[PDB]
C-alpha cells in the first residue's frame, strides 16, 4: 500500500512538476508581452504631449 | 504623468480660446476710434433725415 500510494505520491509531484514547467514558460511570455505594452504606452500617449 | 500634462494643456488651450475671442471683439469697427464721420447719413440717423 505504501509502494502504491508513494508511487502515486511520485504521480503527484510528476503532475505538479508538468504543470510548474508549464507555468513558468507562460510567464515568460507575458513578461515580454508586458515590456512592449509599456514601449507602445510611452510612443503613442505620452511622446506625442510635448507639440501640443 | 499623462493625466498631470493633459491638464496644463487643457489650461493653456482654455486661455487661448478666451485671448482669441477678446481680440475677436476689440477688432469690431464699431469700437475703433473716431473713423471721420461718414459722409453719408446712416439709415438708423432719423433725425438727420427728418
Amino acid at each position: 500500500q505504501n509502494i502504491q500510494e508513494a508511487c502515486l505520491l511520485l504521480d503527484k509531484k510528476q503532475k505538479h512538476i508538468q504543470i510548474l514547467i508549464k507555468g513558468n514558460s507562460s510567464s515568460k511570455s507575458q513578461i515580454r508581452r508586458s515590456s512592449v505594452e509599456a514601449q507602445k504606452y510611452v510612443q503613442d500617449k505620452l511622446l506625442p504631449w510635448p507639440q501640443e | 504623468v499623462y493625466r498631470e500634462l493633459g491638464s496644463i494643456v487643457q489650461e493653456l488651450k482654455e486661455s487661448g480660446d478666451k485671448l482669441e475671442e477678446r481680440l475677436t471683439m476689440l477688432s469690431d469697427v464699431n469700437l475703433l476710434s473716431a473713423s471721420k464721420p461718414r459722409s453719408n447719413i446712416d439709415s438708423k440717423d432719423l433725425t438727420s433725415h427728418r
